[PDB]
RNA sequence: GUGCUCGCUUCGGCAGCACAUAUACUAAAAUUGGAACGAUACAGAGAAGAUUAGCAUGGCCCCUGCGCAAGGAUGACACGCAAAUUCGUGAAGCG
RNA sequence: AAGGUAUGUAUCAAGCUUACAAG
């Protein structure tokens, strides 16, 4: 194989007398679905950080053929400066204490990790719709 | 499917010889257009048969 | 009676993350318009959001070109029957149990197992297209979608999980306004949503705006492409192609054919790839 | 369309 | 609730033949009597589903062929027509009627290369020779010197009758193609019955010659009798061919 | 893809189809086993 | 949250380590289509006189049964299409 | 155990079924 043959274009207008779509690769009406062989953990952890704070690395092979950004909402990547999740962060923010009994002595007052936090006109239409 | 136990013997031997020799005469006459008024050689075989055992 | 590999599965419905887990099953549950067993899928869209999980199988999805549990159209994000009127033709498909209905499905699977990668019949009316559903394609689509349906006991007022009831509360829903072709009541709302746009008002005459000031030539729009497209319209009177302002001047004998122009041309004659410049010319003497 | 699609070989005569 | 009695007439009917097809999936006189049933609503698309399906069951049989062509014929659908008895005549080559009623219908419309092409197909099978000097009957009535000629040497080599040999000389009779209707005649007198003669070849060359004039006549029949059966001749013809050659002639003293 | 009841679509397990005589005998060398057949007059 | 390490200077403040993303989310439903049985009223009962044993065949009809038994009124449901013989019409071809 | 007290229709709920797709 040869690096020439594969990437050589092709030759034509384009043909756009389709849509954008159905001229779009595929092999299962939605999309080229390959199968993949990532690390589990650096799965998770990626996934996990977009799902947490809204930004992650982004996935490809052969998008721009070079891709090294983050993707989701970008400037709360900069704020954090790129940390992660399973990190010892930089400050302890916005912490919420809660009050523990973890004697198993008292009945009915020990809550060990049970414990319920230390903070604790509409029905006219409710009773209009119904 | 279902199997020919001894209640459907009788039963089943007239299927099978009639089915025998309906695609007989099916393949053997001729090119003429119709075969056998659609049943009747069926007709003359049952009626040979009463008469073989009437004698 | 079916399995599969991977769903079809329209982009509002995978939800905002790149990175999702999806689970599967071999036998799911059945489809809800033809009773097939599909193999149902379930993932999370977003943190705050609905499992959404598959809703008929990918046969009824192959037919009409149709994402895999919101049912709309993969190309657009559209209704279905907003694409077949738009798109002028049904392909019709039965309505009762076995009246012609599982035979039709059955026999358009066994029909459709060389290909798997197109629908069966749209694939011909499906390349001209992008001229009356282009104008609606919301695309960047709301993930309204994929939010948790409203609980009941805070409809009632009941809800002792506070906080951690998962699934939303204080959206009251409304009984006023909420299948597969027709008829869905949202979509009558829609379509006269495209018939009454906002156009510009039609000026109290007899048709003597037969001159209009259409412009933004600058190297795509040629004299011929113009008045090739205004000669399936008709005849000219004048034309002009002033290059000052990259525009162009055409006329018609008694208004009419010109007329269907002042309707395929308010921002909305995309020939040459743009998005022309159109706005009301003299008629006056001026 | 409508009608099929009529082929012919590019020498010979019409395919059916 | 007259529509209601029509709708309930027309389920009755339906559901009735319905029952009947799915009884008796053979038996096709019911496919027929239901799709020309439909066909009496005068405007359908269904007694079509009706007929195309019911080609599933048995497609060997000619009947619902040419019934459901002569459907789709008796009305203005004449694309579909068409488009069903190329079908039926690639399904089922050796059926006649297929290929002349398609062969017809082509007449009533235009003589289009369609319907010569038509032709052609049905000439390729090697058939009979009524469908044969059918075909050179269209090229006469169409009044073809060229094509009646181009489609008719290729007849000869399939159908050596003496009746089909005697009428290739027919350019005679109608041409008089002079020089190479002689060589049609050389192509009569040199195949097959060599010493035998058929005993009627040269009982029609000898009345085209006789209507021709003293050329070379008198060689075939009396000179060139080498070739005899027997007798040369039955009793019935050999004073009536002395008296066949007496009268016709410059008749010298 | 869906076969027929045997395959999938049915958990009817009959008997008469329990796993009996579930290996073969092959004809084996003092019998007529076909390489004594390759050559035989 | 936790526990451990003075690890960095106050037991307190901090740093590191170990631990790493459950849930057909509901106690609901504005809910949903509702078929079976029982009631109601009809229809009513194979084989050319009457009373009748049955066993089959066909599939878009099922029930009971562990059923490649068996029974469900022979489980039900199964009907007038004549064809070729006379004659009319029309076509193709021939003399 | 079946083999006997028939089955076949037309209206009227619980049993069972998903708690979904949705401007
Ligand atoms: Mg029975
Ligand atoms: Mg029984
Ligand atoms: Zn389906
Ligand atoms: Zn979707
Ligand atoms: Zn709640």
């Amino acid at each position: 194989p040869t690096y020439e043959t594969m990437f050589a274009p092709e030759f034509g207008p384009e043909n756009p007398f389709r849509t954008q779509q159905m001229a779009a690769p595929r092999n299962m009406l939605s999309g080229y679905a390959e199968p993949a062989h990532i690390n589990d953990f650096m799965f998770e952890q990626q996934r996990r950080t977009f799902a947490t704070y809204g930004y992650a690395l982004d996935p490809s092979l052969d998008n721009h053929q070079v891709s090294a950004k983050y993707i989701g909402s970008v400037e709360e990547a900069e704020k954090n400066q790129g940390l992660t999740v399973f990190e010892t962060g930089q400050k302890k923010t916005e912490k919420r204490k809660k009050f523990k009994e973890n004697d198993a002595s008292n009945i009915d007052g020990f809550l060990g990790p049970w414990a319920k936090y230390v903070d604790e006109e509409e029905q006219k239409e409710l009773d209009e719709i119904t | 499917a279902k199997t020919v136990t001894k209640q459907r013997v009788e039963s089943h031997f007239d299927l099978e010889l009639r089915a025998a020799v309906m695609h007989d005469i099916l393949d053997m006459m001729p090119e003429g257009i119709k075969q056998n008024k659609a049943r009747t050689i069926l007709q003359h075989l049952s009626e040979a048969w009463r008469c073989w055992k009437a004698n | 009676w079916e399995d599969a590999d991977f769903p079809i599965l329209c982009q509002t419905c995978l939800g905002e993350n790149p990175y999702i887990r999806m689970t599967k099953e071999k036998y799911g549950k059945e489809c809800k318009i033809c009773a097939r067993p599909f193999t149902v899928f379930r993932w999370c869209p977003g943190v705050r959001m609905r499992f959404k999980k598959t809703e008929v199988c990918q046969t009824c999805s192959k037919l009409k070109n149709v994402c895999q549990t919101c049912l709309l159209d993969l190309e657009y994000g559209l209704p279905i029957q907003v694409r077949d009127a738009g798109l002028s033709f049904k392909d019709d498909m039965p309505k009762s149990d076995v009246n012609k209905e599982y035979y039709t499905q059955n026999m358009e699977r066994e029909i459709s197992n060389s290909d798997g990668t197109r629908p069966v019949g749209m694939l011909g009316k499906a390349t001209s297209t992008s001229d009356m559903l282009l104008k609606l394609a919301r695309t960047t689509p709301y993930y309204k979608r994929n939010r948790p349906h409203i609980c009941s006991f805070w409809v009632k007022g009941e809800c002792k999980r506070g906080e951690e009831c998962p699934y939303r509360h204080e959206k009251p829903t409304d009984p006023d306004d909420p299948r597969y072709y027709g008829i869905n009541d949202p979509v009558a709302d829609k379509l006269l949503k495209r018939a009454s746009t906002m156009p510009r008002l039609d000026p109290p005459e007899d048709k003597t705006i037969t001159t209009l000031y259409v412009g933004g030539l600058g190297d795509t729009i040629t004299e011929t492409d113009l008045r090739n497209h205004f000669y399936q319209f008709g005849e000219i009177r004048t034309i002009t192609v002033v290059q000052r302002q990259q525009c162009a001047f055409i006329q018609f004998a008694t208004r009419q054919a010109a007329e269907v122009a002042a309707e395929k041309s308010f921002n909305k004659l995309i020939v040459n790839g743009r998005r022309l410049n159109v706005k009301w010319g003299r008629s006056q003497a001026a | 369309s409508n009608a099929l699609a009529i082929q012919v070989d590019s020498e010979g005569k019409i395919k059916y | 609730t007259d529509e209601e009695e029509l709708n309930d007439y027309k389920l009755r009917k339906r559901k009735t033949f319905e029952d009947n097809i799915r009884k008796n999936r053979t038996v096709i006189s019911n496919w027929i009597k239901y799709a020309q049933w439909e066909e009496s609503l005068k405007e359908i698309q269904r007694a079509r589903s009706i007929y195309e399906r019911a080609l599933d069951v048995d497609y060997r049989n000619i009947t619902l062929w040419l019934k459901y062509a002569e459907m789709e014929m008796k009305n203005r659908q004449v694309n579909h027509a068409r488009n069903i008895w190329d079908r039926a005549i690639t399904t089922l080559p050796r059926v006649n009627q297929f290929w002349y009623k398609y062969t017809y219908m082509e007449e009533m419309l235009g003589n289009v290369a369609g319907a010569r092409q038509v032709f052609e197909r049905w000439m390729e099978w090697q058939p009979e020779e009524q469908a044969w000097h059918s075909y050179i009957n269209f090229e006469l009535r169409y009044k073809e010197v060229d094509r009646a000629r181009t489609i008719y040497e290729r007849f000869v080599l399939v159908h050596p009758d003496v009746k089909n040999w005697i009428k290739y000389a027919r350019f005679e009779e109608k041409h008089a193609y002079f020089a190479h209707a002689r060589k049609v005649y050389e192509r009569a007198v040199e195949f097959f019955g060599d010493e035998h003669m058929d005993e009627h070849l040269y009982v029609a060359f000898a009345k085209f010659e006789e209507n021709q004039k003293e050329f070379e006549r008198v060689r075939v029949i009396y000179k060139y009798a080498l070739d005899r059966i027997s007798k040369q001749d039955a009793q019935e013809l050999f004073k009536n061919y002395t008296i066949f050659e007496k009268k016709f002639g410059d008749r010298r003293g | 893809k869906g076969e027929g009841d045997l395959s999938q679509l049915s958990k009817q397990y009959s008997s008469r189809d329990l796993p009996s005589h579930t290996k073969i005998k092959y004809r084996q060398t003092t019998q007529d086993a076909p390489e004594e057949v390759r050559n035989r007059d």
